[PDB]
């Protein structure tokens, strides 16, 4: 499995540069695909999807009407045209690979990430309070995040995922719908809360859990991510 | 020295009549006559899985009662979702016809087989996000006809050869055989302990095997005809079977012979397949004549007629918490009742 | 989260919807015979080439085709046999082991046990009667094994209405009808009316023996076709 | 009297046998679309074009709603079209399934079943919506229209074209399909009969009924376009014929095919 | 010859299979009564479930 972004560079603004993600490893035609990107000071956040077979597509409140998302199935590559860009819009954007099924494990993987630089010339809040932890190895700690309204659904499904940003790695995805650990996960990370209150506990830290943790609603769109709770040494 | 041989034989199984009719001092149904009757079981179709193309022949419930995997004669194996009515997976396969089809414990693997001698596994839960075959396995010279799932290495076959099998998944290699059966195994049905499973065939017996030993431990032949169907209580202490005499028999492990005779005289037609409830009051059983009929497993009399299939109920199938019955038939529908 | 769930049940809907069309436009034909029986000519001419069943889907005149023979398998054949109840023919090979327990007795009761079966009652048999070399080479040896192994021979006239061939020694057309009205009298001695036989005296290496597959199949879709409003 | 339990009947059966069709699943197969076709087109004949009938023949005239007679003569045209063309497709589908069933999935495709039932409704309410609506039935007439009663007005090379388009052409087509049916039914017995009589009787019946209910009334048309001097109430009893083939139908179609005979069993014991 | 071999195998496993101890049918009987009665509410198909608690209504 391995997603290579391609297509940035410096943009001039007002002008226009696609980006392009080439899928090798899997089958892409049975896998829904975002455009996740991430400010270069700030955290993540959602611009695009398709579900797979082209059937919908769905876009945020800052994104629809500027971009247009795009897949080809038989070449097993995303595209997304972008045109009129800001200079808000300087971020690196990460080719998300995800399925939806009952018991599925969506967000499982993250692209490398390509940098697209741009030169010069109703909605759920998710509030995560720590932004730096200073912490030690086998301390054990634990950290939480609120939502604005109650995620548990009608189905008895809760809907958060839990992330991991390692200084100059991907987003990996550690533990989905706030209880399920992911594949390839140690058993370390434990999730629990109520449909507001959420906490991810950590039990006996090694010095390859540093890095940044970021939250993930599925509610409804569009998709928010939070602020994010740094780990240090 | 066949002559001495087959008069000690015919001495053995005297001695084994003679302890049989020894050890029965009372009847099921006089010693269940305190016990207040269900009278009539009510149940309607919640649930109406489309999708199938041709007869479904075999299914199997997952062990948290929502996931369902069912198989059919067209070769594409569904795994469906119960609740939503909805399709997880849909697996083509290599050969048409299968004939059994099972589900991991763990959910990770599905196994089908048939005409092909062949049990194929399948792998669900792969990265690359596609359901594709685990290992073939290829040691029975007769077609499949029952497979269950014991662990996520090991499983055990029924296959028309005389024999059954258990496997090893990692390996590919027969751990240890069963051939003490002299027709066409046609079901096994599982303990719930796992360690012991009961196998009936075409020449009316069915044989209660050790999984560990390898080796038989008892003998029941009660039936007529042939037997395609073979279920156990859930206390894993006794176990009913079907069969094409229109008559299901209930036969008891400890005691090792026949306890009660579940038979009307309006049916005709023989025995698919048989599950018992959770509590194991009700004992469910499909039949040639379009229907199923909920039997009491304490009083035999017909409580309850499942009579919503246009052709025969293959296979039937309850939950791990007893919550629903599915039953799938020839006319590519699998329906879920209350 | 549920609603790509939907979709996703809604694209293998339409995936099973295409391969509907491509299921019920498509024959079934089920392959029976013996070792002794012509099998291995099968494989060379009517395009076997491209486990304990031999599955071969192939076309001719643009109809799709299925047949399907079962390998080595026991005596007791009643089980496996309930699986194909929704073939359109049913292809019996015969060789011919006369005038050269016996062969052409145990395909007898072969045809006998699958014809009278409860799960066939309402699929026809197409018969192939192979081998018709075997059937004048030993003739002119004169061993005369079909008036030793069979009593009704001598009983037995060629019909008025057959049809043989012309240049061809009589006692060669003997032999072909006695088989074939030897198989006949088991389809028609049941006498219920809903499935025929069609008896072909094919050779091993003979190129026809698709169009005649195609030409009886068509028969029994016609067979069907014709009763289901009542016309035949 | 009767009048109103023949509506309640045809009404009761043709509702059933839609319902039979739309809910037993062994009956979704694409022959049984123009059978579909035509159950509803005779139950749009018992609902709309029988009780202004009885309206017009329990109380002698028009009572109410004297402006719809045009809209009722075009739905009484466009009902009777729509049943005859919707015979001749039933005729159609028989012609291409019984005659070559190996290339039946090839060829019938329910997107051209579709298509072939879009296009004889369509060609019905072209055929009857363009003359009644645009008056374009009435070209240097003979025949004076009544004052207060019903009378479908019709000039002499309008019946011709319309009775042809309607009738002659199906009829034609209908003969020539039940024709070489019977001939491929007396060469299948045949081909029984020499190596291991009903379809005449079936058929007889179902092409003697249409006719008869059909034949004569449009002979009376056409007696009353080009002659005259002929009473037009023995005109209401042979469109009360061609009315009664909307009972008729539904009792002897299906009676004769068997999965309908079976489902008709298992529903109804 | 092998039939002399297949009636030893027979044989023994009549032996193997001719002394098991048994218990009474009653008992068994009253075993299986007593089980059936220890998990009669814990079955949904003996009683009617509510849709509030049915996953398939
Ligand atoms: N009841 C209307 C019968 C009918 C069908 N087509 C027609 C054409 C002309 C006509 O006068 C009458 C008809």
């Amino acid at each position: 499995v391995q997603l290579v972004e391609s297509g940035g560079g410096l943009v001039q603004p007002g002008g226009s540069r696609k980006l392009s993600c080439s899928a090798s490893g899997f089958a892409f035609s049975s896998f829904g695909m975002h455009w996740v990107r991430q400010a270069p000071e700030k955290g993540l956040e959602w611009v695009a999807y398709i579900s797979s077979g082209s059937g919908t597509i769905y876009y945020a409140d800052t994104v629809k009407g500027r971009f247009t998302i795009s897949r080809d199935d038989p070449k097993n590559t995303l595209f997304l045209q972008m045109t009129s860009l800001r200079s808000e819009d300087t971020a690196m954007y990460y080719c998300v690979r995800s399925i939806y099924y009952y018991g599925s494990s969506p967000f499982d993987f993250w692209g490398q990430g390509t940098t697209l630089t741009v030169s010069s010339g109703s909605d759920i809040v998710m509030t995560q309070a720590t932004s730096s932890v200073p912490v030690t190895p086998g301390e054990s700690v634990s950290i939480s995040c609120r939502s604005s309204k109650s995620l548990l659904h009608s189905n008895g499904n809760t809907y958060l995922y839990w992330f991991l940003q390692r200084p100059g790695q991907s987003p990996q995805l550690l533990i989905y719908r706030m209880s399920n650990l992911a594949s390839g996960v140690p058993d370390r990370f434990s999730g629990s809360g109520s449909g507001t209150a959420f906490t991810l506990t950590i039990s006996r830290l090694e010095a390859e859990d540093v890095g940044v943790y970021y939250c993930m609603q599925h509610l409804e769109y569009p998709l928010t991510f939070g602020a994010g709770t740094k780990l240090e040494l | 020295e066949l002559d001495q041989l087959r008069q000690e034989a015919e001495q053995l199984k005297n001695q084994i009549r003679d302890a049989r009719k020894a050890c029965a001092d009372a009847t099921l149904s006089q010693i269940t006559n305190n016990i207040d009757p269900v009278g009539r079981i009510q149940m309607r179709t919640r649930r109406t899985l489309r999708g199938h193309l041709a007869k479904i022949y075999a299914m199997h419930w997952g062990t948290d009662s929502r996931l369902l995997v069912s198989a059919s004669q067209d070769g594409k194996l569904i795994i469906w979702d119960s609740y939503t009515t909805n399709k997880v997976h849909a697996i083509p396969l290599r050969s048409s016809w299968v004939m059994t089809c099972a589900y991991a414990p763990s959910g990770n693997y599905v196994a089908c087989g048939g005409l092909d001698n062949i049990c194929s596994i399948y792998n669900l839960k792969t990265r690359e996000g596609n359901v594709r075959v685990s290992r073939e396995l290829a040691g029975h010279t007769g077609y499949l006809s029952c497979c269950r799932f014991l662990d996520d290495n090991q499983i055990v076959t029924s296959s028309g050869d005389t024999t059954c099998a258990l496997w090893d998944i990692e390996t590919g290699q027969q751990t240890t055989t069963f051939t003490g059966h002299t027709g066409d195994v046609m079901s096994l049905s599982l303990a719930p302990d796992t360690r012991l499973f009961v196998s009936g065939a075409c020449d009316a017996s069915a044989k209660l095997w050790d999984v560990r030993e390898g080796m038989c431990r008892q003998t029941f032949t009660g039936h007529e005809s042939d037997i395609n169907a073979i279920c156990f209580f859930p206390n894993g202490n006794a176990f009913a079977t079907g069969s094409d005499d229109a008559t299901c028999r209930l036969f008891d492990l400890r005691a090792d012979q026949e306890l009660m005779t579940y038979s009307h005289d309006n049916i005709i037609c023989g025995i698919t397949s048989v599950s018992f409830s959770k509590s194991g009051r009700l004992l469910l059983a499909g039949y040639d004549d379009f229907n199923c009929n909920v039997w009491d497993a304490l009083k035999a009399d017909r409580a309850g007629v499942l009579a919503g299939h246009d052709n025969r109920v293959s296979c039937l199938g309850v939950t791990d918490d007893g919550m629903a019955v599915a039953t799938g038939s020839w006319d590519s529908f699998l329906k879920i009742w209350n | 989260e549920d609603k790509a769930a939907v979709e996703r049940s809604k694209m293998i809907e339409k995936q099973l919807q295409k391969d509907k069309q491509v299921y019920r436009a498509t024959h079934r034909l089920l392959l029976l015979g013996a070792g002794e029986s012509g099998k291995s000519t099968i494989v060379k001419q009517m395009r076997i080439l491209h486990s304990g069943i031999f599955e071969t889907k192939f076309q001719v005149d643009k109809v799709n085709f299925h047949m399907f023979d079962v390998g080595g398998q026991r005596d007791e054949r009643r089980k496996w046999i309930q699986c194909f109840n929704d073939v359109t023919a049913i292809i019996f090979v015969v060789a011919s082991s006369s005038y050269n327990t016996n062969r052409l007795q145990e395909a007898l009761n072969l045809f006998k046990s699958i014809w009278n079966n409860r799960w066939l009652r309402t699929i026809s048999v197409i018969l192939f009667l192979n081998k018709q070399d075997l059937l004048a080479e030993k003739v002119l040896a004169g061993k005369s094994k079909i008036e030793d192994y069979f009593p009704e021979f001598a009983r037995y006239t060629t019909p008025e209405d057959a049809t043989p061939e012309p240049g061809e020694d009589p006692r060669v057309t003997r032999a072909k009808y006695f088989i074939r009205d030897e198989f006949l009298r088991i389809s028609t001695a049941s006498g219920d009316g809903r499935h025929y036989c069609y008896p072909h005296f094919t050779c091993a290496v003979d190129t026809e023996n698709i169009r005649r597959v195609f030409n009886d199949c068509r028969d029994i879709i016609q067979r069907m076709h014709l009763r289901q409003y009542e016309l035949l | 009297a009767a009048l109103c339990v023949v509506i309640a009947l045809t009404a009761a059966a043709n509702s059933l046998l839609i319902a039979l069709i739309c809910t037993q699943p062994a009956l979704r197969n694409t022959s049984n679309f123009f059978l579909v076709s035509l159950f509803t087109s005779d139950l749009m004949v018992g609902l709309v074009v029988m009780p202004p009938a009885m309206l017009n023949a329990l109380y002698g005239r028009w009572v109410l709603a004297r402006g719809l007679c045009l809209l009722w003569t075009a739905f009484d045209v466009m009902c009777c079209s729509a049943s005859i063309l919707n015979l001749c497709l039933i005729s159609l589908d028989r012609y291409l399934l019984i005659l070559s069933p190996l290339r039946y999935k090839l060829r019938m495709t329910p997107l051209r079943a579709l298509a072939l039932v879009l296009g004889a409704w369509s060609l019905a309410a072209l055929a009857s919506f363009l003359p009644l609506l645009l008056g374009w039935h009435e070209l240097g007439h003979a025949r004076p229209p009544v004052p207060g009663q019903c009378r479908l007005l019709a000039s002499l090379p309008f019946v011709l074209v319309a009775s042809g388009l309607t009738f002659f052409l199906p009829s034609g087509a209908i003969c020539f399909t039940y024709c070489r049916i019977l001939l491929a039914a007396r060469k299948q017995a045949v081909q029984v009969a020499s190596l291991t009589l009903k379809a005449s009787l079936t058929l007889g019946i179902l092409l003697g009924m249409f006719f008869v209910t059909w034949l004569p009334f449009f002979v009376a048309n056409i007696v009353q376009a080009v002659c005259d001097c002929i009473s037009p109430g023995l005109f209401d009893v042979l469109t009360w014929l061609g009315y009664c083939n909307s009972t008729m139908n539904p009792i002897i179609y299906p009676l004769f095919m068997r999965d309908f005979k079976r489902a008709l069993g298992r529903f109804l014991p | 010859t092998a039939s002399i071999a297949q009636a030893r195998k027979l044989v023994e496993q009549l032996k193997m299979e001719a002394n098991i101890d048994r218990i009474k049918v009653s008992k068994a009987a009253a075993d299986l009564m007593a089980y059936c009665e220890a998990h009669a509410k814990e079955d949904p198909l003996l009683t009617p479930v509510p849709a509030s608690e049915n996953p398939f209504r």
